[PDB]
This record gives C-alpha cells, structure tokens and sequence, in this order.
RNA sequence: GUAGCGAAAUUCCUUGUCGGGUAAGUUCCGACCUGCACGAAUGGCGUAAUGAUGGCCAGGCUGUCUCCACCCGAGACUCAGUGAAAUUGAACUCGCUGUGAAGAUGCAGUGUACCCGCGGCAAGACGGAAAGACCCCGUGAACCUUUACUAUAGCUUGACACUGAACAUAUGUUCUAACGUUGGCCCGUGAUCCGGGUUGCGGACAGUGUCUGGUGGGUAGUUUGACUGGGGCGGUCUCCUCCUAAAGAGUAACGGAGGAGCACGAAGGUUGGCUAAUCCUGGUCGGACAUCAGGAGGUUAGUGCAAUGGCAUAAGCCAGCUUGACUGCGAGCGUGACGGCGCGAGCAGGUGCGAAAGCAGGUCAUAGUGAUCCGGUGGUUCUGAAUGGAAGGGCCAUCGC
RNA sequence: CUGCAACUGUUUAUUAAAAACACAGCACUGUGCAAACACGAAAGUGGACGUAUACGGUGUGACGCCUGCCCGGUGCCGGAA
RNA sequence: CGGAAGAUGUAACGGGGCUAAACCAUGCACCGAAGCUGCGGCAGCGACGCGCGUUGUUGGGUAGGGGAGCGUUCUGUAAG
RNA sequence: GGACCGAACCGACUAAUGUUGAAAAAUUAGCGGAUGACUUGUGGCUGGGGGUGAAAGGCCAAUCAAACCGGGAGAUAGCUGGUUCUCCCCGAAAGCUAUUUAGGUAGCGCCUCGUGAAUUCAUCUCCGGGGGUAGAGCACUGUUUCGGCAAAACCCGAUGCAAACUGCGAAUACCGGAGAAUGUUAUCACGGGAGACACACGGCGGGUGCUAACGUCCGUCGUGAAGAGGGAAACAACCC
RNA sequence: UUUGUAUAAUGGGUCAGCGACUUAUAUUCUGUAGCAAGGUUAACCGAAUAGGGGAGCCGAAGGGAAACCGAGUCUUAACU
RNA sequence: UCCAUAGGUUAAUGAGGCGAACCGGGGGAACUGAAACAUCUAAGUACCCCGAGGAAAAGAAAUCAACCGAGAUUCCCCCA
C-alpha cells in the first residue's frame, strides 16, 4: 500500500477530474495526459493534483 | 425488516433523493375534471369549490385524461400540450 | 495438534453452457474457461477472460481445426 | 474421579 | 393505532407504478478509483427490488 | 537472597538419603542440602508457660479386636382401644438366555410355579425424596476485582461572581468597610441553641455559587465473540488456486497442499519485427557455469507475484508512435437467497496506432478487499420554510477513519 | 518426642472452634485543634468537654536474638527553571 | 476335521427334535400379506349424457395448508 | 491475679441416639470458661448498598454476596411444560446462503390454497453435444526394480506405482433437438397460508478413523421419520 | 420429547369443577354484498340504528432526487 | 442603647385534620425495547411531596399566515 490517489484535473478549466494512483517515490514527475473531458467534449490535457 | 442479524435490506442499501415542498401544494387536473366545475371557467378557486383539487394547492396542471366535450375557459392552470389540444378542439380557450 | 490447511476459493461455475445444436441469441455465452480451452471460431467472439459468446444468432457447432486438434467452436447462422 | 456431591440438606419450607 | 412506517426504508425505497420498489445500488458511496467505470456506470441507475426482497420492503412501508 | 532456617503446614521428582525407634514404620524424631518453588514486621530464627489444636511413641487399661457368650431393662411380636405418612398411569406384578432407545415382571424362546397371610432380610423394581449443585448452553442473573469500557460522589486547579481602598515596581506590602470567628463581655433570658449589641483577632484572604483541567473501583451501569467429535488451551474466521468432487454445474470435515490483502504511465494501446530451455564441439584472460560461432533439440523455456487452465496468429521477446487505464450507453448472456459480481457484440461523441482491413472502454485469465450511516472536497440548467439572497439539502464526481 | 499459635479471650445461631480473629508489645504514617478522620445535599454531631506522653489510619503480633541488598516499576513526599 | 478359553442357566438351529427335518442341483404341488381378484358399501377428482344417471381414477400420514360439520351458553324469530 | 480445682450461670470439643424427631438444631454420657476482654434483667440507639461485625460474608424476627411488605408488574424468558369436539382432501423438512450465528432467525429450496399462460413437464427411441471419472498407461510430473553401454548418471532396453501424473479413455449422468404412447397438469409464473433449517439407518461412490465403531463428514438412491400388513424367533431404518 | 421410546426418559393417585390463540385499532389478501369512474363519509347535528354532515380518505397517471414534463417521462450533447 | 427596634402580654379573625377519582405544580426510577449495550427507549410513566377546585389548568396575540388573510383558551374529527 505504497501508491497514492491523486487526482488530473482538466485542463479545460471544467472542474472535471480523472483519478488514479502514483508510485511517488519511483516516479516523482507529474503524469500528463491527454484525456476526454466530457463537460467541453473534446480530448484535453489532464495534469496531477492532489487528491 | 430482521434478517437473522445480517444487514437489512433496508439498511445495506444508500438513502437517496429530498422531499419536495413544493409537490405538496401541486396538483393534475384530469380533462374530464373541467365539466365539473361552475361557470365554464376552470380557474384555481373554482376547481377548489368543485372539490377538485384540494384547499391547499397553489399549483395546478390539466393533462391529457379523459374526454372534454363542452367549451371551458382555463385560467392561470399550466397545460399539458395534449390537453391544450384538446380543450381548443372542445371550443375551449387557455389564459395565461 | 492443528491443521495449517483448511482453506479453499468459491467455485466459479466454469464450463460449457451451450451445448451442440443449440439455438443461441447474439451476447449468449456459450463457455466460460480459464485459457481457450477452446478458441473462437466463425460468428463466435472471445471476452477478455476467454469467455465464448455468440456474435450472431443461430445454432452452436463444435469442431477441431488445423494440426494441433484445436477445439473451435462457431455459430451456424439459421 | 467423583461424579456427585456428597447429599446435602434442604432449606426449610411452609409444608402441606 | 395506525401501524408505523419503518422511516430508514422509506428513505431507501420509492414505489413505482405495476407496484414495485425502486432503490439505489450499494457500493457507489466511496473507494471509487478502483472500480471499473462500466462498474461504476451500471451502478448509477436506480434498480428494482427483487422478488425475494419485495416482502420484506412491503412490511416496512404499509403506506408507500 | 545476607543472618537464620531447610524433603518443612513450603520438596514436584519422593516412600530422596543416612541415622533412631518396630519382627516389619509411605507416618514420627534427628540429620544431610540436590531450597521443583524458605527467608527476615503480607516478619526470620528461637522460645518457658498455655491449648476440647495437628502428628508420633510408651506405661496403665480394657468386648476396640481374636470371637463372641450370657444377663437386665425399653421396643420388636400377640390381644384390646385410638390411628398417621412419603408414594401411586393401570396391573392377572416369576427365573433364565436372547432381543430391544443399547442393563426387561411385561418382547421372543424356554424353564419353573396350587390360592392367601404372618415374622424377617434388603439384591432389583435404573426403589422414594429434591425440574443435577458437576459439565455445557442462554447474546440469563447476582455479587466481587482491576492499569476492561463509560460515567460519577469526593478530593484538587484556575476563571468569573459575592469583592473593596491606598501605595511601590501582572507582583508585593499596607489598610478596613464586605466576609469569617468553634475569642471576650452585654442583652433578649430562668438558656454551653439562636439573634442582636460592644470589642478583639483574622481580612479581601478564607469560604460558597457557576464554569473549567486533573484525580477518582470510593460508587454505578455494563461489556468480556463464534467454530469446536464436551468445554477450555491451541488453531481458525474474508479472498484466490489445486485435490477430495463420483468425465455438465454444485458439493462437507479442526480433510490433503499452496497463495492474496498488490504491482505497473508502462509491465497499458497500436504498428512493425522476433522466437526459447538444455546439452554437445571449438575458442584470450575464462574456471562446472559469463560472452562468440556452429550443430542437435523443439518450448522440456518465458509469462511482475501461488496454483490451475492457457499462450507460436503467440498471451513470450524487441523497437517506433502513443493515452481507448476514453465519456454517454448497451441487444443478449453467465452467476448469486439477496445485497451483488461477471462477460458482451453493437450505437453516439471524441481519440490513438496503422498505407489500409482494422485494433484499442487497461494488463494471458482467475486473488490484491468492505455495505450502510455520519462527515470532507470539487462541480451543478435541482431545492432554497413571507420575498430576494444565503445557509442547509439533493444530484454528479471523488475522499477519509 | 514434635508442628502451629506466646498467653486468658473471639468466631461461621443451624455440618468448620482452628494454625483463623483479637491481643499486650512494635513500627510506619497522618493529625496544631473550627485537628486529621467519620456520619450528614446542610445545620450540626462523633473524634473530645480530649490537645502530639493526644487522636485516626495501616501493617506486624508476648518475650529473646534479630530484621540484610534493591528507589529501575507502581505509589507517596519534595522541587519548579 | 483340528486350530476353537469366560464369567446367573442349556444359551452360537427360537424350541422339540433331525442323518435329513442338512447341503447342491432340477422339477412340480401347496401354504403364505391389510398386495391382487371377487361381492357389497362410502367419499374425492374427472370425463360423459341430462341436480340425477353411466364410467375412469383416487382415498397411509407428523409439521402444516385447504374444505365441511356436531354440540354447548346467550339474543332475535317467541305474549309463538 | 483476663491465677488454680469445681457447682449455679455462660458455652458447645467428642460419641451415640434422633433424622415422616419428644425437638425446623434437641437428648444422654463425657467436655471448655466459671472475679472477668465475665454473665444477666429492664429500657434505649444504629435500617438495607444501610446497620452492626475480637472478621465467619457472620448477624439484622426459624429469611441474608444485599431483610421483609407493598408497588412498577401480566418485568423479560431465542428456554421447559401444556394447548380441550368431528369428518373429508393434499402433504413436507431436518438442505443452501447469511447471521455475537450455531437447539434462534431471515431469503431461497421442499408443502398447501388460489389465479394465469404453454401439447409445458416426465418416461422411451432416434439425432446433435461437451467431457477426463472407472479402467488403462508411463511421452510428461514424480516415484520404483534390474540390466546392456560410458565420462558409475544419461543414451539403449526390460518392470511396476500415483487424490493433487495424462502422448489414452468408457459405462452412466447432464444439455439440446425430433418423434410416438402414456400420465393423477405432474412444468412455469404470480399471489394467500405455512411448517422446516437436531435427521436416522441401508445400498452404491468417497474423505476421515484402524477399509475400528449402532463412529464421523460429503455425494447419490431407498426406507424410517410421517407407513400399518407379511417375512427376518423377538427386531423404526433390511426383504416383500 | 425425539434420528429413535414397552422403555429402566418426562407427566399424571382417582373423580368432579375450573384451566390456554383473545380484544382494540391500523394494514394487506380472500370470500360475499352495495354502488361503480367513481366509492365512502369522520366528529358533530338530529328524540331519531333515519336524515343531515363529503371536512376528509381511496381510486380514475405516470416518469424524475428535484425544478419540471405528462401518456409519457428519466437517462444523454443525442439516442438506433 | 439615647431614641428606637428585637422581645413580651392581651384581644379579634383565620388555619391545621379526613376524603375514591379527576387537576396544577416540586422531585423522579428501573425492569424492558434496541434480539448484547452505553446515546436512545421504557417515560416525565410508577412512585414520593406540595397545592386546589367542583372541576382544575389554559386564556384575550410582542399568535399565525403569506403579500390573500385569520383573529383568546379548551375539547372532538381530519390533516398524517
Ligand atoms: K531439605
Ligand atoms: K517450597
Ligand atoms: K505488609
Ligand atoms: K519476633
Ligand atoms: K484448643
Ligand atoms: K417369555
Ligand atoms: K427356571
Ligand atoms: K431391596
Ligand atoms: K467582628
Ligand atoms: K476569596
Ligand atoms: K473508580
Ligand atoms: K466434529
Ligand atoms: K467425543
Ligand atoms: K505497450
Ligand atoms: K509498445
Ligand atoms: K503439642
Ligand atoms: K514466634
Ligand atoms: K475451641
Ligand atoms: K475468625
Ligand atoms: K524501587
Ligand atoms: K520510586
Ligand atoms: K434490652
Ligand atoms: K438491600
Ligand atoms: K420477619
Ligand atoms: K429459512
Ligand atoms: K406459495
Ligand atoms: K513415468
Ligand atoms: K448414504
Ligand atoms: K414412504
Ligand atoms: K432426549
Ligand atoms: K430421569
Ligand atoms: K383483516
Ligand atoms: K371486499
Ligand atoms: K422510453
Ligand atoms: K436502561
Ligand atoms: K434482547
Ligand atoms: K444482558
Ligand atoms: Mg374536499
Ligand atoms: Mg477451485
Ligand atoms: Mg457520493
Ligand atoms: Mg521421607
Ligand atoms: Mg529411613
Ligand atoms: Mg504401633
Ligand atoms: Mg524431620
Ligand atoms: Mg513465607
Ligand atoms: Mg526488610
Ligand atoms: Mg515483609
Ligand atoms: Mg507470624
Ligand atoms: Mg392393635
Ligand atoms: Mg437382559
Ligand atoms: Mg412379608
Ligand atoms: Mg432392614
Ligand atoms: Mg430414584
Ligand atoms: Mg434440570
Ligand atoms: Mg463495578
Ligand atoms: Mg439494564
Ligand atoms: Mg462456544
Ligand atoms: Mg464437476
Ligand atoms: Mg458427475
Ligand atoms: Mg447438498
Ligand atoms: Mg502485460
Ligand atoms: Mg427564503
Ligand atoms: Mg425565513
Ligand atoms: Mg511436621
Ligand atoms: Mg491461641
Ligand atoms: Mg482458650
Ligand atoms: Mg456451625
Ligand atoms: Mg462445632
Ligand atoms: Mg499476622
Ligand atoms: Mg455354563
Ligand atoms: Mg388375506
Ligand atoms: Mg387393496
Ligand atoms: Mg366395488
Ligand atoms: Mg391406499
Ligand atoms: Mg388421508
Ligand atoms: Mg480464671
Ligand atoms: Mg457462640
Ligand atoms: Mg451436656
Ligand atoms: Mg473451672
Ligand atoms: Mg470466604
Ligand atoms: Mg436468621
Ligand atoms: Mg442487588
Ligand atoms: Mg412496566
Ligand atoms: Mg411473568
Ligand atoms: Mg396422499
Ligand atoms: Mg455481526
Ligand atoms: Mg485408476
Ligand atoms: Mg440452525
Ligand atoms: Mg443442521
Ligand atoms: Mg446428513
Ligand atoms: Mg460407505
Ligand atoms: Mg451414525
Ligand atoms: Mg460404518
Ligand atoms: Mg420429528
Ligand atoms: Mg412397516
Ligand atoms: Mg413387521
Ligand atoms: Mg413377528
Ligand atoms: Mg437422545
Ligand atoms: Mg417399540
Ligand atoms: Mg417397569
Ligand atoms: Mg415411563
Ligand atoms: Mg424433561
Ligand atoms: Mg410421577
Ligand atoms: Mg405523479
Ligand atoms: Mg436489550
Ligand atoms: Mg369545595
Ligand atoms: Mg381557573
């Protein structure tokens, strides 16, 4: 039970996030992403934050 | 509701949804409740007096039940679009 | 003394469910394997955990294909 | 070992 | 005297029109992000009490 | 662990060993020390006297006994009078061997036995008596304990109130007028109560109220799991794989064996490519085994982690580009008592890889988990208790213990 | 001859009289008097018409010879920057 | 055939007894149940014709479900 | 003089008796104290989580680890017992799952009553299926015995063994389709009412145990349970 | 009461008398009667088992957490 | 203690005690239910105490409502 929650945020400015988990140690650098957000419907860049 | 001491139904399961205040004071008209009313003109205090709706209800909608074969002027009741059809086709009218 | 065993998983209800000849809707399942035990044949799909199902109606058909004996099974479209 | 205690007395009771 | 409604179940249970229940689903309350989305999403639908349940809801709601 | 004591009111082994006593002594007395597990005021070691106190020995004495006999009285027994009790399904109520809820008056087979009292005896009627006190069980009870849980009287701390004035630099000293007095004297008064008065002594202290931290078995209410070849102790409790499992599914035991409570922004997606172990032969350092070449071999390898089923079109190995580990849904089906869990073509939107057909809603598959309630965070074309707002609630996403 | 308790006492009315309780003696500790302490929402009362050679609590248990080491734990006492 | 000992009494064919009245084989007779058939009767369910007839079939039961009744006291019918 | 012996008086060490007693604690013979921390009369005070206790949880009106009386009160009792007239029809279960659950209870299974929809369901025949059991085998995973060749293993042979071995593999069973005949509609759905969730033995396939148990735990069929009659001397569970 | 009892498991000495599924209200289902897209009144008034009293309640519409829409509605940007 | 006050004496008037329920107020359980139990329940119940009357209590809006309005208290039926 090392890997934390974190959740990415829209880069869209909608609010709307994704979650999922991060070996922090491992990997210290943010996850980026493109993913789909469906408040503007389209693929946008999702970046880490804090869960 | 007791199981046997496993969870209840009634209580494995989420609480969900609000009471409405404002669904107690509302209420449908059926078109064949628009004869029963005094006049010919279906408003809020009329359905009242013709025990339609009860003392309370601010609100009132017509929908599309039953049959309207005489003429009715409705006012100030909210329609339904298959009720509006059918008070015109009646010879009826809708105020607003 | 005591015993280190007694432990055990819930069965999971795997195997044929539809057998040949039988008249299956699309979406029925018609075997539920750990490994393709049997591999998809004509009109049949396999699910991420090599679950056969039908991608058509129509009647189950067992066969072996090819050298190695594999065990096929397909959808006769009826 | 015994299986029973040794007989005891009762506590006096209004009889009839 | 009036029989009580047992007032968790009507907090949990809405009758519907043939004179069914419908609830919510279990297990969409938290420790969501390991859940599978079409786990997730087949879950946010209200559902219809089973056969098995239907007696016991009836007795705890005898005004629904 | 000293002095002292020690097989002891303590020594398990143990009737320890040695000595004394007896014909013979698991007890007794004296020692030894190997104190299972003595030991100094929950006192150590001694100790005259005392004891309806525990142990052992001897003299005397004896019907305690060898081994009983006889006798005197009170009952027993018979007659007259009076006249209970426990118990009791019904009885025409024998032995034996077998049978059988497994120890028979009552069943089977068989043996024996004319009907009925009276005195006696207690082997049986699982005799009478008391809904076993042992043992277990009940989400019974009581009382007791404590560093069980939760409270709490009491004790204690500070803040505010009753509670004031000077002075010096929140702290101290001084003051008197609150307040205290279980000091003295006077009066009510014939009164060691009480009140008033006068005076002294304390004095804003003490003390009391409200609030507050600590302490609190002093007291109270309670809790203190289940399985179990009785219970306890031990083990176990959810999930995954195999076997038991009787060639569909399912299938028990404190049956036989192992695993899990994760990992991974690549170990996911896609396109293109690729194919193992092991051994033999030769070769710098180089050896049984490193890397190179060829041959045999044919998956005996590999698969992030158990086992099983799979895997070459590889699901195994390598590289390029990527985020489908998408959002809304879903014909149909599997599997559960249910809560639930699982598989899924296809449809819409938007994406990645590929020339394209296509493939992609995580991972070869099956473990890696937790309902509800309460609460948190973000969003929201919902709600908003006169009205506009807002709080709060709902809905969607997600988190926590 | 010997264990235990010094002794006289006390005790389980109704299965235990004892080696148990008490005891004189010993020690520790609290208590300055409106004493500590106890009964009591309190007033009061006992302690005591007593005053540290007194009173309460606790342990030990005549007498004789004696009573060793440990203050880490728990309590109590004291300190306070 | 021996191997082969147990406790109240034969007591390890149920007994008497048996040299078959034992065992094996084959056969035919008979006995034997609340089974089956015969005769008479009742009830359930269903056909079939018009509540009745004809006919098939069914009728062991604990928990338990369903159906139909008896009788008791009291009220009306009953100042009968 | 809490000194000695010993009556009254106060106690209560031993034994016998008595034990539906003469007595709900005594009698008889012995026994301890007997100027004291003695004993006794009369009156008084202490009250129930309270008293009082030279301490035994003793005693507090024959009652004491919390008196007695009345009340809350018909406490609660997943436990035991009991539950009253008649006839007719059908007729279980002692399983699964969950449970501070295990002798309780809940959903499902099994019973009954009612309503509804199928030539629904069952038996047999034929047809289409998957199988990895019995058996067998030994390439594989392990195990085993002996040989022939060799730096004494492999290679070359012979021989066994396996619940967790399979290069093989039945009978049955199960799923589906078609067809006749027969059957109390026996199948399915929904609704009213349950009971039951201690099972027993016998056969067959097994785990466990000693291929011990009238043992224990599963599967499957039968009987008992809830079933009388005949047989097995007698004998729920065996035979008819 | 049990898997199972002649059981040596429980209970009853016998007789007579008494002794255990009730009552109220709510709710659901069945039967039956009335009326029927309607049905029915409560308290109360009334000398009135009449009559009045329709306050109410149930039903004739659902969907949605809700606003809201309505024979549809919810879900969704939108549904084959 | 100088006035005074406390105190004292006499007179007049009244009170006290009892009572089945109902009523207002001061105190106030536990068993029990929650299938244990502590919040909660039982229940402001039982019980104790004080007071009062033929009744008691309550009562004449610093009340509701919802932009329309109502018009003290008490009791009954609804709302539910
Ligand atoms: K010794
Ligand atoms: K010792
Ligand atoms: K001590
Ligand atoms: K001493
Ligand atoms: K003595
Ligand atoms: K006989
Ligand atoms: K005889
Ligand atoms: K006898
Ligand atoms: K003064
Ligand atoms: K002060
Ligand atoms: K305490
Ligand atoms: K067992
Ligand atoms: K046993
Ligand atoms: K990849
Ligand atoms: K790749
Ligand atoms: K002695
Ligand atoms: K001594
Ligand atoms: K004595
Ligand atoms: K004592
Ligand atoms: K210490
Ligand atoms: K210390
Ligand atoms: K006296
Ligand atoms: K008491
Ligand atoms: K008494
Ligand atoms: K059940
Ligand atoms: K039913
Ligand atoms: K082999
Ligand atoms: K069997
Ligand atoms: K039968
Ligand atoms: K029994
Ligand atoms: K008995
Ligand atoms: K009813
Ligand atoms: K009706
Ligand atoms: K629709
Ligand atoms: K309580
Ligand atoms: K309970
Ligand atoms: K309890
Ligand atoms: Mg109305
Ligand atoms: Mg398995
Ligand atoms: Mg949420
Ligand atoms: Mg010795
Ligand atoms: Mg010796
Ligand atoms: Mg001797
Ligand atoms: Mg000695
Ligand atoms: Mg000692
Ligand atoms: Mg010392
Ligand atoms: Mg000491
Ligand atoms: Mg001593
Ligand atoms: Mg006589
Ligand atoms: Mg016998
Ligand atoms: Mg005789
Ligand atoms: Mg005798
Ligand atoms: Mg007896
Ligand atoms: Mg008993
Ligand atoms: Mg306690
Ligand atoms: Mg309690
Ligand atoms: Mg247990
Ligand atoms: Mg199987
Ligand atoms: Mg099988
Ligand atoms: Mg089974
Ligand atoms: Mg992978
Ligand atoms: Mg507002
Ligand atoms: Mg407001
Ligand atoms: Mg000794
Ligand atoms: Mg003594
Ligand atoms: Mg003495
Ligand atoms: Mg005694
Ligand atoms: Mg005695
Ligand atoms: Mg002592
Ligand atoms: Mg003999
Ligand atoms: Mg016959
Ligand atoms: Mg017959
Ligand atoms: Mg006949
Ligand atoms: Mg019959
Ligand atoms: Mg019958
Ligand atoms: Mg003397
Ligand atoms: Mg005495
Ligand atoms: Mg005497
Ligand atoms: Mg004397
Ligand atoms: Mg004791
Ligand atoms: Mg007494
Ligand atoms: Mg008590
Ligand atoms: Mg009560
Ligand atoms: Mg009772
Ligand atoms: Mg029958
Ligand atoms: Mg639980
Ligand atoms: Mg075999
Ligand atoms: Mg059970
Ligand atoms: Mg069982
Ligand atoms: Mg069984
Ligand atoms: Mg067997
Ligand atoms: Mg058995
Ligand atoms: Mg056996
Ligand atoms: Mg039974
Ligand atoms: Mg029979
Ligand atoms: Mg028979
Ligand atoms: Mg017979
Ligand atoms: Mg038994
Ligand atoms: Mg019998
Ligand atoms: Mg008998
Ligand atoms: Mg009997
Ligand atoms: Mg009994
Ligand atoms: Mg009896
Ligand atoms: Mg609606
Ligand atoms: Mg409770
Ligand atoms: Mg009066
Ligand atoms: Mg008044």
């Amino acid at each position: 039970g090392i890997r934390e929650k974190i959740k990415l945020v829209s880069s869209a400015g909608t609010g709307h996030f994704y979650t999922t988990t991060k070996n922090k140690r491992t990997k210290p650098e943010k996850l980026e992403l493109k993913k789909f957000d469906p408040v503007v419907r389209q693929h946008v860049i999702y970046k880490e934050a804090k869960i | 509701g007791f199981e046997g001491g496993q969870m209840p139904l009634y209580r494995r399961l989420p609480k969900f949804g609000f009471t409405s205040r404002k669904a107690a004071i509302t209420a449908e008209i059926r078109l064949s409740d628009l004869a029963k009313v005094e006049g010919g003109v279906v408003d809020l205090n009329t359905l009242k007096a013709a025990n339609i709706i009860g003392i309370q209800i601010e609100f009132a909608k017509v929908i599309l039940a039953g049959e309207v074969t005489t003429p009715v002027t409705v006012r100030g009741l909210r329609v339904t679009k298959g009720a509006r059809a059918a008070i015109e086709a009646a010879g009826g009218k809708i105020e607003e | 003394g005591s015993t280190r065993n007694g432990r055990d998983s819930e069965a999971k209800r795997l195997g044929v469910k539809r057998f040949g000849g039988e008249s299956v809707l699309a979406g029925s399942i018609i075997v539920r394997q750990r490994g393709t035990k049997f591999h998809a044949g004509a009109n049949v799909g396999c699910g991420r955990d090599h679950t056969l199902f039908a991608k058509a109606d129509g009647k189950v058909k067992f066969e072996v294909k090819g050298p190695k004996n594999r065990k096929f099974i397909s959808i006769e479209a009826e | 070992p015994p299986h029973r205690p040794r007989p005891r007395p009762l506590p006096w009771f209004p009889p009839r | 005297p009036k029989i009580k409604t047992v007032r968790g179940a009507a907090k949990r249970f809405k009758k519907t029109g043939k004179g069914g229940f419908k609830h919510k689903h279990a297990n969409l309350r938290h420790i969501l992000t390991k859940k599978a989305t079409k786990r997730k999403r087949h879950l946010r639908p209200k559902a219809m009490v089973s056969k098995g349940d239907l007696g016991l809801v009836i007795a705890c709601l005898p005004y629904a």
